[PDB]
């Protein structure tokens, strides 16, 4: 509240500091956790602070989480209660919880079930256990608009009223600012209206304990709840998904992003649920395995919110398919949800719960706060650091190693400025050395390498000088598949170029080395996607800019999420051994000559 | 500087008198390196001068260097000289009187260092441990807060004057409190036995000033850095200027007396460590202080911006902005790495090193960034109609030192502003001689 | 040409952050090792290209 | 005879105050004679504004997480 250095200063607040050292934890009056890692009671204080705030950085001493309003809501979902979140809270806090965050949790659980949303046959009803919240939200006009016709009082037993199947977002939009928040509990353990189905995972498919969190936190008191799951794509993601599939034992609808990733899916299912191919179907128009009549369902984005007209055997699929309820929704790469086309996706169908899974949450624009009351609150969230400290996800030794910026390309680099200095940066000859240097020094100890560039006009001339195999990224669907399942069980070939396709959830074959090489602006996202390809020091992965330039800022920028992770970048200005053998680009007259080549796009 | 360079810096006798006290033969053996210990623990029972070559033998080939620094340093310390032995030999033996009294102090003779203690038996006012360590930690805090210029530290003239002959402060205008000089905040960076050794470095240099025995001092503050903590010892016995020292090391915080007048004296933990954690380090720029003295709160705040003030916890983030404002206020990084890792928490030590090579490396990169343009002013000659002619007047620039560039495949050089009026009449007068 | 290879190394290698990590690496290294243990450390945290 | 300071730097920033020196981004052509690939000598009238566009560049492409 003070500003002699420029510090929130909140000595005086917090001053029960009994005795002495012996509670790890730190609370702030507006809201935030500090917790010391280096405590005998760590693991039971993480357990506690998991299943209560998000965190917000994990290093490896002191880790930082936050209280949120739907971290509460999340809280209170399973069997914690006001009580006793509060009184372990004080129980450990070395510095007594300031009056300020009573009232907030008191606040935030107080009004946690009063609404629920549910759907009974084909039909949304949002029930309320006391009757005079349907009154405090009548007055609300754009409620109004939801009820059709203006649903009289839909007096059943408990007050209830039916609303608009394709204006639900914006009730539950409205809700959380009425500080009545909607919760999605499906009860699967007696329904008796869904013609549950036969699935059922085999007794093999054993699941690690990090897992084992995460899937209990799903189901706290025998019902499902929408929620988030964040976990490394190295890491068991799909299984994840496929346990909780087999759980609720309902009709599962799986959304994937890429029309690869359904036969992922698919290849998931049949490796750990013991389903018959005939109920497993792919609905992405390249098969057509009779998805109609089906007990699971794997489809993508941008084929059930087509905004043209749709083929006719996918019309009839997709009428059959808004006919009937859904149990489990599953959404992989759930991170782009929140777009255009994509959130209306979850208003175009109907399904109890809503699960989705990711392995980068982070997103620009700032609407992963719209994907709260879009699907639900973020339920749990991997520590990668004692993820990897278990030995189960590879340490990767983070690089950041930047090349200085040749005169005769820094000249044009200041000169222009009409954005037609992306190319001079990316074809720095110095990075281009280094570039080599290490592809070089890799293969020599027969490491596979993944070599990550955006701005495939540069990475023509890129991978043609090394005469490597390049994906172009619209070159076919069957040279690609070719081209990355030879990389893997070749030792004559171990290095391929990858021009942004690989910024989401594919097969990529285990890789130790990634170079990334102008990338884009400051997607956070794009850089832990290319660093979850690697992970799965047993692995390391560099990153190459150019000194003096945007690409260092970019950098800067876009590592943010990977420290808050723990990872640290260590800072590489000289390799050794750079003079040892011959590079490219070792004179200044072929130097020189990439000016000509790289100023020739002149795309006017 | 360390204790060797001073004492090398001396003459012969005040090193001889120096050796004459027990404590200070024993203070100069442990500055000594581990092969020179060795030799003197051998020569420590040797009448009689040893070869040169004899000594030579015992070390290795590959560890020469190792040998002749040893010996460098024996040699300059005086521990021992060099003797004409018969027959043209050069003998080596140690100083009788230097390894008497480390016999002495070692084996035993002679009387106590202290006079005596029982004498005045238990002390009627005496304190503790703990309240003696806070009486020094509260001394120095004030010292230090003198050091900033804030009115809650009240000192003697004395140590004002002190202080700017020290150049940490310098009173520019007479009655107006001085103003600390980027070498105060250097200082004040430093480490506290760091500060104790400079500071007192400083008052042995100006001791001749005061008129003060400078063998005495250092005799005196050598038996007091091998003093027993919690114990006090008998003022009697020390000279009179001596005395004065000692009221000033009361002010220093490093001896406790209760009184002026007082018989008894307290050494304290600041004292002992005069002859030779709290702070997490995280590998996202954040510091993690567990300390509560405003002292350590601004030094975190000289090179960090500050976040959140727990009663118990400081929680500060690097930044390259703060960093670089603490460089511009001079303050190297090397100063920082070395004040981190002096401060570093006890969990921080595990890891190897202590702190994360990646933190330090950007705050090396952070200092780099404000020495990126060098500037030398000069001037520039490009007139050259000869190559003959021009390298007779870069040889003559070279041979005044004057020279700051030269570029002989296009005749230019450089001279310093200074050293121009010498070439411009040079040159002027070899196109006379032509 | 012989005079091209040398004059890029010259330009390349040190253009920015070696002009002034050489000069203090020339002004320093006159005291010895303080201990073993920092070669390991520093041999535990460089990547596997620098150890050759 | 030319009387100035000289700079020497890396030949990024030799060349950056070249480009300053033709884009006029100062105000004249205060960059008189150039010597060597990675020195350069300039009138010492103006050091400052040098001083000042060097920084701005140098933090421009920093992004200082203040």
């Amino acid at each position: 509240k003070v500003d002699e250095y420029g510090a929130k200063d909140y000595r005086l607040q917090m001053p029960l500091k009994d005795d002495h050292t012996s509670r790890p934890l730190w609370v702030a009056p507006d809201g935030h956790i500090f917790l010391e890692a280096f405590s005998p009671v760590y693991k039971y204080a993480q357990d506690f602070l998991v299943a209560i705030a998000e965190p917000v950085c994990r290093p490896t001493h002191v880790h930082e989480y936050k209280l949120t309003a739907y971290s509460l809501y999340a809280a209170v979902s399973v069997g914690l209660q006001t009580s006793d979140i509060t009184e372990y809270l004080r129980k450990l806090s070395k510095t007594g919880v300031p009056d300020g965050i009573m009232q907030f949790i008191k606040l935030c659980t107080v009004s946690y079930g009063k609404v629920k949303l549910v759907l009974k046959h084909n039909r949304y009803f949002v029930e309320s256990c006391h009757p005079d919240v349907i009154q405090h939200l009548l007055q609300d006009p754009v409620i109004r608009e939801c009820r059709l016709r203006n649903s009289e009082g839909e007096a059943t037993e408990t007050v209830s009223f039916e609303v608009k199947q394709e204006m639900i977002e914006e009730l539950q939009k409205r809700c959380i600012h009425l500080e009545y928040p909607l919760l999605a509990e499906y009860d699967f353990r007696n329904d008796s209206v869904n013609p549950d189905i036969n699935i059922d995972l085999k007794p093999t498919a054993v699941l690690r304990p990090y897992q084992e969190k995460s899937l209990r936190k799903m189901f706290g008191n025998g019902r499902a709840r929408s929620g988030v799951i964040v976990l490394p794509c190295g890491a068991g993601k799909s299984l994840v998904g496929v346990t909780a599939a087999c759980t609720v034992r309902k009709r599962c609808l799986v959304l994937g992003n890429s029309a690869v990733s359904v036969e992922q899916w698919k290849a998931q299912f049949k490796m750990w649920s013991t389903i018959d191919d005939s109920q497993i179907c792919r609905f992405t128009s390249d098969a057509k395995d009779k998805p109609i009549g089906c007990s699971v369902a794997i489809s993508t984005y941008s084929m059930l919110g087509h905004t043209t007209k749709r083929s006719w055997e996918a019309e009839r699929v997709m009428e059959w398919l808004k006919t009937q309820e859904w149990g489990l929704m599953i959404l992989d790469e759930v991170h782009t949800i929140p777009a255009k086309m994509f959130r209306r996706v979850l208003t175009i169908v109907q399904a109890h719960c809503k699960l989705g899974l990711t392995a980068t949450l982070v997103r620009e624009d700032d609407k992963i706060v719209d994907l709260n009351f879009l699907i639900g609150p973020k339920l749990y969230e991997a520590n990668w650091m004692e993820l990897q400290n278990n030995g189960y996800i590879a340490k990767v030794q983070c690089a950041e190693v930047w090349c200085p910026m040749s005169p005769e390309f820094y000249r044009e680099y200041v000169a222009i400025k009409t954005k037609k200095r992306i190319l001079l940066y990316t074809m720095n000859p110095n990075k281009f050395r280094a570039c080599q240097f290490l592809i070089k020094f890799h293969e020599r100890r027969n490491d596979k390498i993944i070599v990550f560039a955006d701005n495939v006009f540069a990475l023509k001339e890129y991978a043609i000088r090394l005469n490597k195999p390049y994906i172009y990224g619209p070159t076919s669907q069957g040279e690609r598949m070719q081209i990355l399942q030879n990389f893997k069980h070749n030792p004559k070939i171990n290095t391929i170029f990858i021009s942004k396709v690989g910024d989401t959830s594919f097969d990529l074959p285990e890789a130790n080395v990634l170079i990334q090489i102008s990338s884009h602006g400051g997607s956070r996202r794009q850089e832990a996607q290319r660093l979850g390809r690697v992970l799965r020091y047993n692995a390391f992965f560099y990153s190459l800019v150019s000194q003096d330039t945007q690409e260092m800022a970019y950098s800067t920028k876009r590592q943010r999420f990977l420290v808050d992770q723990g990872y640290s970048f260590k800072v590489i200005t000289k390799l050794a051994g750079m003079e040892e053998e011959d590079l490219a680009f070792s004179t200044k007259e072929e130097q020189q000559q990439l000016l000509q080549k790289v100023l020739a796009a002149t795309d006017l | 500087r360390n204790l060797q360079e001073f004492l090398g810096g001396l003459s012969p006798g005040v090193l001889d008198r120096l050796y004459g006290h027990p404590a200070t033969c024993l203070a100069v053996f442990r500055e000594l390196p581990s092969l020179a210990k060795n030799w003197v623990m051998r020569m420590l029972f040797l009448e009689q001068p040893l070869p040169q070559a004899a000594v030579a033998l015992w070390v290795k080939k590959e560890f020469s260097k190792a040998q002749e620094e040893s010996t460098g340093l024996l040699s300059g310390l005086r521990i021992w000289h060099t003797q004409l032995l018969p027959g043209g030999l050069q003998g080596l033996i140690l100083n009788p009187i230097f390894r008497q009294n480390l016999r002495i102090a070692l084996l035993g003779g002679g009387k106590a260092w202290s006079d005596d203690t029982s004498q005045l038996g238990p002390d009627k006012h005496a304190r503790d441990v703990p309240s003696l360590d806070k009486y020094a930690e509260e001394r120095w805090e004030v010292v230090l807060h003198f050091m900033v210029g804030s009115p809650s530290a009240a000192v003697s003239q004395d140590l004002a004057q002190l202080l700017s002959q020290a150049g940490l402060m310098k009173s520019t205008e007479p009655g107006e409190p001085p103003c600390i000089t980027s070498a105060g905040f250097q200082f004040l960076l430093l480490d506290t036995p760091a500060q104790l050794w400079y500071f007192m470095l400083q008052y042995l240099q100006t001791a001749q000033s005061r008129g003060m025995d400078l063998v005495e001092i250092l005799s005196f503050l050598f038996q007091l850095s091998f003093s027993t903590l919690g114990k006090d010892y008998s003022v009697e016995g020390m000279s009179d200027s001596l005395l004065n020292f000692l009221q000033h090391l009361r002010e220093f915080g490093l001896v406790f007396q209760r009184k002026r007048k007082s018989r008894r004296y307290y050494p304290t933990r600041l004292a002992i460590n005069l002859s030779s954690g709290f702070i997490v380090v995280e590998t996202n720029y954040r510091l993690y202080a567990y300390t509560e003295s405003e002292l350590q709160i601004a030094l975190i705040a000289l090179f960090s911006e500050m976040l959140y003030r727990f009663p118990n916890m400081v929680v500060a983030q690097v930044t390259r902005e703060s960093v670089q404002q603490a460089i511009a206020s001079g303050i190297t990084a090397q100063q920082i790495i070395h004040f981190l890792r002096t401060r570093a928490h006890p969990v921080m030590l595990k890891q190897t090193p202590v702190l994360p090579p990646t933190i330090t490396d950007q705050i090396r990169l952070w200092e780099l960034e404000r020495d990126r343009l060098r500037f030398t002013e000069g001037v520039l000659y490009n007139q050259f109609l000869s190559q003959v002619d021009f390298e007779l007047l870069l040889a003559h620039a070279r041979e005044l030192g004057v020279l700051v560039f030269e570029n002989s495949a296009k005749r230019l050089m450089v001279v310093t502003p200074a050293g121009h009026s010498d070439v411009k009449r040079f040159w002027k007068r070899q196109k006379h001689s032509s | 040409g012989t005079s091209s290879q040398a004059e890029a190394a010259r330009i390349l290698a040190a253009s920015w952050p070696q002009n002034r990590e050489d000069e203090e690496k020339q002004k320093l290294k006159g005291g010895p090792k303080k201990t073993k243990r920092e070669k390991k450390a520093a041999a535990s945290h460089l990547f596997p290209f620098e150890k050759l | 005879v030319l009387k100035g300071v000289l700079i020497e730097c890396d030949p990024a920033m030799k060349q950056f105050l070249l480009y300053l020196d033709e884009s006029n981004a100062l105000g004249k052509k205060f960059i008189i004679q150039d010597i060597d690939d990675t020195h350069v000598f300039v009138i010492a009238e103006l050091v400052n504004v040098l001083q000042e566009r060097v920084g701005e560049l140098m933090d421009q492409n920093a992004f200082s997480l203040t």
